[PDB]
Order: C-alpha cells, then structure tokens, then sequence
C-alpha cells in the first residue's frame, strides 16, 4: 500500500510537471485560454496529492 | 392528400424523419462528450509544434 | 473489500448513464 | 332559411375548435423535450447522491 501509493503520488508530481509543460507550451503558441485550462488541473492533481 | 390515419407516404416520415436526425444529433452530442477531455487540445498543439 | 468492489463498479456504471441524459439534453 | 342561418353558426363555432388545436398539439410536442430536461437531471440528482 505504501509503494502503490508512493507511486500515485509521485505520478502525481509528474502528471502536475508535464501538465506545467503544457501550459508553458501552450504560453509560448500564444494559446493561454488551454494554459489557464491546465492550470485547474495542477491545483486538482495538487489537491489529490495532498489527500494522497 | 389530407392525411388519413395510414397514409403511406406521411406515416412513413414520421418515424424516418423524426428518428434518423435523433441518432445523428446522438452521434454529434456524444462525440462532443469524449472530445471534452484537455488532453486532445494539447495534441492539436503537438501536431502545430511537431510539424514546426 | 467486499463492500468497496461492489460500490466501486456501481459507481463507475451510473456516469455512463448520466453522460448519456446530457446527450439527450445537448440533443 | 331559419334553419340554414341557425346551421352556419356551427361552421364557424367548429371551424375556431380545429384553429386553436392546431397550435396545442405542436405545443404537447415542445413540452415533451421540456419534460426530458427536467427528468434526466432529477435522475442526475439521484446519482450524485449514491456516491
């Protein structure tokens, strides 16, 4: 159990990191309406982490 | 031509014409439903930044 | 276990049905 | 003629009868779809309530 969650939370982190990518990529192509987007769901990944 | 209870024509459209624009409406209803997900907007970014 | 599973797979079978009513409303 | 002027009466009364069920039978068929809206999200209501 320890591991397993171990692993949700640390795809979690890396889920919340390829999503940053994203939504810095997203920045860079100039569309911030799918930045913005991406951003809920770092605070929703970071809300699950927390609880995990 | 008034329209009797069986007519042919008429009676035919209602079930065919009614029924088949439903399923069609279904299909763009539905497909809007699993096009929701963020994930497929930043493939069309992919698909801009691969292609750059 | 036993009374997770069995909510844990009902749970997952009513959004389908409630996916579907919003087609039926977006229709 | 009393009975002919006394018989056209009906024409006209029974004419306005078929004139204003036009316009409620295409009204029934509006509230159908307005009676789905309200039902399924009832039934929405109900699911989130089995979590």
């Amino acid at each position: 159990a320890q591991k397993r969650s171990e692993k949700q939370y640390n795809d979690a982190q890396n889920e919340i990191n390829k999503w940053q990518r994203n939504a810095q990529l997203a920045l860079q192509k100039g569309d911030e309406n799918l930045a913005r987007q991406a951003l809920e769901r770092k605070k929703t990944y970071t809300d699950t982490s927390a609880a995990l | 031509v008034r329209g009797m209870n069986t007519s042919s024509a008429m009676s035919a459209f209602e079930r065919m014409e009614e029924k088949v624009l439903m399923q069609e409406s279904r299909a763009q209803a539905l497909g809007e439903l699993a096009g929701a997900d963020l994930e497929t907007q930043f493939a069309q970014l992919e698909g801009g930044s691969d292609v750059d | 276990e036993k009374m997770l599973e069995q909510a844990i797979l009902e749970m997952q079978e009513d959004l389908v049905q409630l996916r579907q009513g919003v087609a039926q409303a977006i229709a | 003629k009393a009975s002919l002027d006394t018989q056209s009466t009906q024409v006209e009364t029974l004419k306005r009868n078929l004139i204003q069920l036009e316009s409620k039978i295409s009204e029934a068929k509006t509230k159908k779809e307005m009676l789905k809206a309200r039902i399924t999200t009832a039934k929405a209501q109900e699911q989130l309530q089995g979590m």
